[PDB]
RNA sequence: GGGAUAACUGGCUUGUGGCGGCCAAGCGUUCAUAGCGACGUCGCUUUUUGGAUGUCGGCUCUUCCUAUCAUACCGAAGCAGAAUUCGGUAAGCGUUGGAUUGUUCACCCACUAAUAGGGAACGUGGACCGUCGUGAGACAGGUUAGUCCCUACUGAUGAACUCGUCGCAAUGGUAAUUCAGCUUAGUACGAGAGGAACCGCUGAUUCAGAUAAUUGGUUUUUGCGGUUGUCCGACCGGGCAGUGCCGCGAAGCUACCAUCUGCUGGAUAAUGGCUGAACGCCUCUAAGUCAGAAUCCAUGCCAG
RNA sequence: CGAGAUUCCCACUGUCCCUAUCUACUAUCUAGCGAAACCACAGCCAAGGGAACGGGCUUGGCAAAAUCAGCGGGGAA
């Protein structure tokens, strides 16, 4: 029953940098002495670029939209100026600062950051999350906090129950707004926006900017300034790229070949990332589970983190990866933007991204701080138009097969085919596993259905991309070996495949039926296609511990 | 509910009408088709299953079985029916002399205030050499009739009930020529017929009764004439044996009646029929046993039954003592019994 | 696994007849002028939508069910290309998509027209016109349906090989004896009729070789054409020889009875040599019984040995008529193939690094043989009876009785009742078929079974006699 | 599943009736009739051999 | 073949759809959530109920993070609802327990904790094989 | 077909006066329309061969 | 503001488009050319590479139709087997959900033999009188328009036919459904993979009629045991808590919370035949006739 | 009595149902007394009955006193 009961939990990660149509120390920023001491105790010595760019604007009281990945310090970025503006508890009744976060874990993280950075101040901070006692929340509101950290649904429920007045709120923060919209909090978010007074400073911190989020910001923010994490879209020059044209029936074997030979990954548990750091990005959570199980069967140290995974499980997996207990990390898109990913050395995309900008994000996930990175793509015939959209977006010359003897794998988009021998052996072993163990077969069937649904639900390409995709398929470079396999290989396969190219380029004279009405129809069809030029229970006397249980009952009665 | 059994009607007669008898062919030997008893109650048996292909084959199986107290029935009449373009119709009936007091109570309604005159002139006609008329009636039955039924009555004076009015019923004689079956009935006059005679061991039959009326909390719900088909007699007990409930497996000399007697029925001293499964009707009620109209089509029939024992613990409570002997032995001596002794 | 589970596709008139039959039969059909105009338009638009839905589901099933040419193994893609022109197949399966898409476009068009319809006759003629458009579309689609039905039939009646598994191909000129060899080596029926192109399609059999499956393929044959011009049968032959990663056997005969000169086979084999350079190839001199390897001319011997000179070729003798050496040749070639496969399997996992793969660790764990350090062997209990009884053979007439035969004589599965009493072994035989008392006087006879109970009863009786002397029952 | 009144099931039931239950019920009724018999033996006009009269909506009143 | 046991006698089914039963094998799950009973009939307003020896769709609500919130087939091994046995014996269990099983019959775990019903053991051979206590 | 064992809905031959009147009016209209078309506007077979004295 | 229609359909509805040309038997102004004119074909839609939906509903129940989803039966198909597709005879049988949504279907996925379509009078539970504006409107202004009877049916009784017992059966209703396992059999078949069916046997689902031997549940049996607080100054026994509460509990009633039972002959429809005319061949049909569906009709069953 | 050892549960909800408790509403028979609304005359069904007009009428199905309790059929814009 619960197979795609509602929908694929990771739907898509849509981004719209067209939202850009909106428009060195803490002592140098001149914060209060107590706030500076709290920051020093916390250990923030050099501000990261996100807060270095946002905090002056927030102190200048301008609405802010911040494009920043998780872990860059967004919470600190929007709490430090908030505390600097507050500076004290207000004797007048009414909350002054409000923060809306998707989940209780993120709310708790924000609460801990607020407490640690406001150690010493008399500010009263409250947490309003689902599962807590409504009476306890009423008591906290009676104690009148100055800072509120809450989820939209619980905050709306409390506001409706208590007829709370939000006119005293001057500081509003939307943490993880793209996650809010993906979870569907938009209606009560708009209700809270309507309830809040117009004279407020709005900050919205997000990793992605979907179109719905852009519309919401345009409708609810007063002249928002868009701050972005520096060159998040600029592809690092130290990133090396190789793209492999692979068939669906050989595609898992191709992935195994890349893991075995192209990376030369060791097998088994490894004896702060590692030297290899192999991450794989896929489309669906079913693909994540299938690839993870297949790779653990193959002998890799694989941690898998997918969208709708349990919180504790995802923390354990991310901890294992970041401490180097596992070398491969399998993620689609959602868990990727969710979790903190350290510096990586190898990035492989199993399912090609629909959006070149998603590809840019996935390849900027590696090759950072001047370190060299490697990126391998698995591209199918159906995925080629998206590769062409990507090459238009990146402005890089296309090298098909071996048109150039020494193509620049960093500046030129190089696409080729993988080695036939090892490809076929990995395909054989994959087929053997699929035939042998039934669990993997069931996973194959469910991930195939999920891939079919993803094909229907994927955003389409452009007409011209489809066009020169046809001409690329016609071109010889589609079936030729990749430039990474060696000039001696080029020699042997060039000696051979030319007659094989003639075999593949056979135009049969007549079909075997021509060798009846069906035959006549085939012949006429041929002429037509001719090419165009709780108290304890009462003590029982028979019960062994009769007197003891009577004493317990009497003690409970005295306790009342 | 089922449309074949609605609207819910009361049973016009407390006895229960047989309606249909098995089809007759002359080739079989002569036999009666029906018998009557009284539902005494049910007990529990365990059986060594002899059903090949079954999961519980050759294993102990626990089943619930109805006891029907079946005193010998007395033949008191013959009837001759003739076939007509309007159905069967009673051509003529012959009675027997020395009719019992209880069958006379059946013929009467207020017996206590009526001077016993019924069938007196008929007995006189027998006695005063109107055997001419007797043989005339018998010859008419032999010559013109195709179906003969024996009038037989069951005897409350042996059953352990406060009732005193007998129970009458017509029972067809099949398997033979008309003259043969008329002679057989004429021999049958004034002789008790046992259930060992009518029915036999380990066989499948049909049972007619009136299912209980659930009265006093859209209309009549209960008290319906029902003939439940395909119920298997497993055992026939003898009364006089006193080893009736006794089975070859346990040589425990006891009768079919558990400790304290049957609840709301009493204790049976007669021939009894022990049949598998729940059976329509209640205690003290007349139960009509008859043969199946068709030859059987399952191994459940012609499956031979071997018994182990019969539950004789008191059904008035959750007792576990089969016999008074083992009970008085296990409980030991009590102060009241000691003071009496 | 194959391609037989491909649903049949109908002709144009068929598909029209069934589609219109569904839209006639599966929906309500009666409407009245007195009914509301809204209900009238709803009725007619429901008709149009159902016709759209059935046409779309059928065409979607057809396309998504036919094979996707350029995702299969190169053998499969080129084999289906030579059997069936890939470009033409693709333009067909194209026309059918464009036609379905135009069907949905017409569907929305007439949905808006019916939504803005104003009269019963309006809805009448609108529905008639729409259904006419779909009818005409299928009428033009008449020929692709026939072509796709034919390709479906063959792709169903297509042999299914496994390119990855251990395979042995048999190739050469026609009439050499390839079919005879394959019938000799495996249980596959191949026409052995003696004319030039007897087999027009690839034939497949299977064999076992020390508990291991091998698949043997018989190919039709190749003539002296330089692969630029070919018959389609020779093209599927060469495609198999080129894309099936397998052991290759080239059958040639010293006698020119096949109709080709020894020089002709030599030229053909050197022409196809680069296609076999990577592989292991085995030239088999067939019909040695009629023409042995010695008597042919010395320069013929010299040229065949010069062919032998290369290191990935081998020479074998065989005579398929009398089966002189078929067992030996198959054993030897499959043995070398097995050794090569073992080498490849070892390398996959022995790849340079220093850490062995988990599968390789498991295979060492399996192959490892345990033996006690003490080196002692336990004494065994094998009886002389089972030593000298006879082996169980089903065809043997003077047979044992068998419980199965007893069952079949006395009924069947649900009829025969087994009797354990015959199997009972007892001192006194008539002990069997006797009931065993179990419970007596409410105490368990089995629980109170005990030998020497006579002596124990004597002891109890002595004790009771002592008690009686003591007067242990008197009243005071 | 075939109906209880299917022709094939009826034919199989008739075969079972004639081949299996037949002899068993025959022997049963034989011993039953034997015990029945055990228990049972356990002027023309003036004598009554000639059948005479005892002691109309079919014909119109006359 | 659809996942319905063949050759099972009648019993008092005591596990309805949506039931939190405890886990038996060492797979790591702490409880299984009965959500759909395989082989149940199609009756309106009637909640499908399962007994010992029936494969039932289960979801791990509480368990190890690796196996949490996972749906796989599972067969009932222990039921606390009293049921009778053809020897006329009414019996019931302390808890409600089932072992995770693939649709062919291979159990994901390796050892079965606690006792095992005779019905489950007889209907499924490997449950008898890997069951250490069956009564 | 099983019409022999299970007859269907009968088709009544008892004509209604309303239907009869409608048929009469429409047929009269048909006659008038034929006359209108005729007014709007826009070979002997010979003696039979089988005649004995042709 | 005047005038006009009081209003709609009722042998109406369905599965196969329109425009133009070619062809076209016949008919026609006098003749296939004043011209009308079906089926087909050609050209356009239409081709060289695979979301629409406004108020509604939601549930249950009875009955009926078939334009049949499944069960049964056959005809055809490269239908090896298995799994299927199309066609028709068939209404006895049964015909479940989740997502999504204003809400439905489409599509999507989960069971399941299967989740087929409908009918039942679409079955039962505002507009002027105006006032203030005329390049457009407003009016807390008004006048105001605006529904408990009979009887069929069933059950239980019932007057007279003298009372009672045992019977007959005209008539009316009618009931069984599906799945699974063993054997056949790893057989027939098959290159492999896989993989049947008949006969026989054993279970299970639903429905129907029963029953309390055994197992849970229910305690105005107020049965047995325990126990709370109160007052009558105290014992006493009481009112006491519209039957005080807590344990066990018989009988009875029950339970998809337990057990039992559910049945056979004929005639048919699609179809397959026999004999054999029309028509010197031929033919299942014309005469005669055989087999054949869960179909129909009766027995079995209920009422009388 | 053993620090005795081991196993199960505890959350919230602007969600549904049941059971527990509170308030309020609820009661039958025979005697005696004893109205009112309403009433052109009465109510089986099927088809027909031009004018969506049927209880009259035509053709049929049929049709047996009288009570109590359930039940469903009719009464222009
Ligand atoms: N004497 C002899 N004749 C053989 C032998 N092998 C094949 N043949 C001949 O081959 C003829 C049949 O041809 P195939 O056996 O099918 O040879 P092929 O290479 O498969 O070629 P095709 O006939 O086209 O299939 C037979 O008539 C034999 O005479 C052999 O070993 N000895």
């Amino acid at each position: 029953m619960p197979k795609r009961a509602v929908s694929p939990a990771p739907s898509e990660n849509e981004v719209d940098i067209a939202g850009s149509l909106f428009a060195g120390g803490f002592q140098a920023m001149g914060l209060d002495a107590n706030l500076l001491r709290a920051i020093a105790r916390k250990g923030f010595s050099v501000p990261t670029p996100i807060q270095r760019k946002t905090i002056p604007l927030i102190l200048e009281r301008r609405d802010v939209v911040g494009m920043a990945r998780t872990g860059s310090g967004k919470t600190a970025a929007f709490v430090i100026p908030m505390i600097e503006r507050l500076k004290a508890h207000s004797a007048r009744f009414g909350a002054r600062a409000l923060v809306l976060s998707p989940s209780r874990e993120l709310a708790l993280q924000t609460l801990k950051v607020v407490k640690e950075l406001g150690k010493g101040t008399d500010l009263k901070t409250v947490l309003l999350v689902g599962g807590d006692s409504l009476e306890e929340q009423f008591g906290l509101m009676a104690t009148n906090p100055d800072i509120i950290i809450a989820t939209p649904g619980r905050f709306l429920h409390l506001k409706v129950e208590m007829s709370l007045d939000l006119s005293s709120i001057k500081y509003v923060v939307f943490d993880e707004a793209d996650r809010l919209f993906e979870m569907g909090f938009a209606a009560q978010l708009t209700e809270i926006l309507h309830a809040l007074p117009p004279s407020r400073q709005t900050l919205l911190f997000s990793a992605t900017l979907p179109s719905s989020l852009v519309e919401f910001t345009r409708a609810g923010l007063q002249d928002p300034v868009l701050v972005r994490l520096d060159a998040e879209t600029k592809v690092s020059p130290d990133l090396e790229s190789a793209f492999f044209s692979v068939k669906s029936g050989e595609k898992e074997g191709a992935l195994l070949h890349i893991l075995y030979d192209i990376i030369k990954m060791p097998l088994g548990d490894p004896p702060k990332p590692t030297e290899h750091s192999t991450i794989i990005f896929t489309a669906t959570k079913h693909h994540v589970e299938y690839i993870s199980n297949l790779l653990r069967l193959a002998g890799f140290s694989v941690s898998y983190v997918y969208g709708s995974l349990d919180q504790t499980a995802r923390k354990i997996q991310v901890d294992n990866f970041r401490r180097g207990r596992t070398n491969i990390l399998v993620v689609t898109d959602v868990a990727a933007r969710g979790i903190d990913i350290p510096v990586l050395a190898n990035v492989i995309n199993y399912d090609f991204p629909p959006q070149p900008k998603i590809f840019v994000h996935r390849v900027g996930r590696t090759a950072r701080a001047g370190q060299r990175g490697w990126a391998y793509a698995l591209v199918r015939e159906s995925d080629l138009p998206y590769l062409l959209d990507l090459q238009l977006f990146l402005g890089r010359r296309l090298v098909l097969g071996r048109e150039e003897k020494d193509p620049s794998f960093a500046r030129d988009i190089v696409v080729g085919s993988l080695k036939r021998v090892e490809l076929e052996n990995n395909v054989e072993w994959v087929n053997k596993v699929l035939h042998e163990n039934e669990d993997i077969g069931a996973l194959k069937r469910v991930t195939a259905k999920a891939e079919k649904l993803y094909m229907k639900t994927r955003n389409p390409a452009s007409s011209q991309s489809a066009k020169r995709a046809r001409e690329v398929i016609v071109s010889k470079g589609w079936g030729q070996l990749h430039a990474i396999f060696g000039e001696e290989a080029a020699n042997e396969e060039q000696v051979r495949d030319n007659l094989l190219s003639k075999i593949t380029g056979y135009k049969p004279q007549e079909t075997i039926f021509e060798i009846n009405k069906a035959a006549e129809a085939v012949r006429s069809f041929r002429q037509r296609i001719g090419p165009r030029k709780k108290a304890p229970k009462e003590a029982d006397k028979w019960r062994d511990d009769y007197e003891v249980r009577k004493k317990r009952v009497a003690e409970a009665k005295e306790k009342r | 509910g089922s449309l074949a059994f609605l609207p819910r009607k009361r049973a016009a007669r407390h006895r229960g009408r047989v309606k249909s008898f098995p089809k007759d062919d002359p080739k079989k030997p002569v036999h009666l088709t029906a018998a009557m008893g009284y539902k005494a109650g049910m007990t529990t048996i365990v059986r060594d299953l002899d059903r090949p292909g079954a999961k519980a084959h050759k294993k102990e199986v626990v089943e619930a079985v109805t006891i029907i107290d079946c005193p010998p029935m007395v033949v008191v009449g013959l009837v001759g029916y003739i076939e007509t373009p309007r159905g069967l119709r009673s051509l003529t009936t012959v009675w027997a002399e020395h009719l019992s007091d209880e069958v006379k109570r059946r013929f009467y309604k207020n017996w206590y205030k009526s001077k016993k005159k019924a069938f007196t002139k008929y007995a006189k006609k027998y006695a005063e050499n109107n055997g001419a008329s007797i043989t005339r009636e018998l010859e008419r039955i032999k010559k013109y009739c195709t179906v003969v039924r024996v009038l037989a009555h069951t005897q409350i004076r042996k059953t352990p009930l406060k009732q005193k009015k007998a129970h009458l019923m017509e029972i067809q004689i099949n398997g033979g020529s008309v003259a043969d079956k008329v002679e057989f009935g004429r021999s049958l006059f004034e002789k008790p017929v046992t259930i060992d005679t009518i029915f036999e061991k380990d066989e499948m039959i049909d049972v007619i009764a009136v299912t209980k009326g659930h009265g006093f909390v859209a209309g009549q719900m209960g008290y319906h004439h029902r003939t439940s088909v395909n119920h298997k007699i497993y055992r026939i007990g003898k009364g006089d044996d006193e080893a009736n409930a006794s089975t070859e497996t346990d040589l425990t000399k006891k009768k079919i009646t558990p400790m304290g007697g049957f609840v709301r029925y009493g204790e049976v001293n007669n021939d009894y029929v022990m049949i598998k499964g729940s059976v329509p009707g209640v205690k003290k009620r007349i139960m009509t046993l008859r043969k199946s109209l068709f030859t059987h089509t399952s191994r459940k029939a012609l499956e031979k039954v071997e018994l182990k024992w019969i539950d004789t613990s008191s059904e008035f409570g959750h007792g576990a003592f089969q016999t008074a002997a083992e009970k008085k032995q296990f409980m030991g001596t009590l102060k009241k019994d000691l003071q009496t002794s | 696994t194959g391609w037989k589970d491909i649903p049949p596709v109908p002709t144009a008139q068929e598909f029209i007849d069934i589609v219109l039959s569904r839209t006639q039969r599966r929906l309500p059909t009666q409407i009245r002028p007195g009914f509301k105009i809204s209900r009238i338009r709803a009725f007619y638009t429901r008709k149009v939508k159902f016709t759209q839905e059935t046409c779309s589901e059928k065409f979607g099933a057809i396309i998504s069910s036919f094979p996707v040419l350029s995702d299969q193994h190169p053998f499969h893609r080129d084999l289906m290309n030579i059997l069936y022109d890939a470009d033409h197949f693709k333009v067909a399966l194209g026309q059918i998509s464009t036609a379905k898409n135009l069907i949905e476009t017409i569907s929305r068009d007439y949905v808006r027209l019916l939504k803005y319809a104003q009269s019963l006759y309006q809805c009448k003629q609108l529905k008639r016109a729409a259904l006419g458009r779909m009818a005409t579309l299928i009428k033009r689609l008449k020929d692709p349906l026939i072509y796709l039905d034919q390709v479906r039939q063959h792709l169903a009646r297509l042999p299914d090989i496994n390119p990855t598994t251990r395979t042995l191909l048999v190739a050469g000129f026609p009439n050499v004896g390839k079919s005879s060899f394959v019938r000799s080596v495996t249980r596959a029926d191949t026409p052995v009729e003696p004319y030039a192109f007897t087999t027009k399609s690839l034939f497949v059999g299977h064999l076992d070789y020390k508990y291991l499956r091998y698949q043997v393929i018989d190919t039709p044959g190749i003539l002296d054409h330089p692969l630029e011009e070919m018959n389609t049968i020779e093209m599927q032959s060469v495609t198999a020889l080129a894309h099936l990663r397998a052991a290759v056997l080239y059958f040639m005969d010293i006698s020119e009875q096949c109709g080709f000169s020894l020089k002709a086979q030599i030229n053909l084999f050197k022409s196809i040599k680069p296609l076999f350079a990577n592989k292991m190839v085995f030239i088999v001199l067939n019909k040695m019984d009629i023409k042995k390897f010695e008597e042919l001319d010395p320069e013929m011997q010299q040229e065949i040995n010069d062919l032998t000179k290369s290191g990935e070729v081998e020479i074998l003798r065989a005579s398929c008529a009398t089966q002189e050496g078929v067992q030996e040749v198959k054993n030897h070639v499959c043995e070398r193939l097995l050794v090569e496969r073992v080498s490849q399997k070892l390398k996959a996992g022995t790849h340079s690094n220093g850490n062995i793969g988990t599968r390789l660790q498991e295979v060492m764990a399996r192959i490892h043989v345990a033996t006690p350090m003490d080196g002692t062997t336990r004494e065994t209990f094998i009886p002389e009876a089972v030593k000298n009884l006879k082996k169980y053979d089903k065809n043997d007439p003077n047979r044992r009785v068998l419980a199965r035969d007893i069952e079949e004589a006395n009924g069947g599965a649900g009829v025969f009742n087994v009797d354990l009493r015959k199997d009972w072994i007892l001192e006194n035989p008539e002990w069997k078929y006797d009931k065993i008392p179990e419970i007596f006087d409410g105490k368990n006879v089995y629980d109170y079974i005990d030998p020497d109970i006579d002596a124990k009863l004597q002891a109890l009786e002595e004790e009771e006699e002592r008690l009686e002397k003591e007067g242990f029952y008197d009243e005071d | 599943a075939k109906s209880a009144r299917a022709s094939r099931i009826k034919e199989n039931h008739q075969r079972f009736k004639k081949n299996i239950a037949g002899p068993v019920e025959a022997a049963r009724l034989e011993r039953l009739s034997a015990k029945l018999m055990a228990i049972a033996q356990a002027s023309g006009v003036k004598s009554g051999k000639s059948i005479g009269r005892k002691d109309s909506s079919i014909v119109f009143p006359m | 073949k659809r996942g319905a046991p063949g050759g099972k006698l009648k019993m008092t089914l005591g596990l309805p759809v949506g039931a939190i039963m405890n886990c038996a094998d060492n797979s790591g799950a702490r409880n299984l959530y009965i959500i759909a009973v395989k082989g149940a009939g199609a009756r309106l307003n009637r909640l499908p109920a399962g007994g010992v020896g029936d494969m039932v769709m289960a979801t791990v609500k509480k368990g190890k993070p690796e196996l949490r919130k996972k749906v796989h087939p599972a067969v009932i091994v222990r039921q606390a609802k009293p049921w009778k046995r053809f020897d006329g014996v009414f019996l019931y269990f302390e808890d409600n327990a089932g072992v995770i099983v693939n649709p062919k019959g291979e159990m994901k775990g390796s050892a079965i904790t606690g006792p095992v019903g005779k019905e489950a053991a007889e209907l499924w051979p490997r449950i008898a094989s890997n069951a250490g206590v069956v009564m | 077909a099983g019409t022999i064992n299970k007859p269907k809905k009968p088709t009544s031959k008892r004509k209604t006066t309303r239907l009869r009147a409608k048929i009469s009016k429409r047929a009269a209209e048909k006659k008038r329309k034929e006359r209108k078309l005729a007014r709007k506007n826009p070979k002997d077979p010979g003696i039979p061969n089988l005649f004995p004295y042709k």
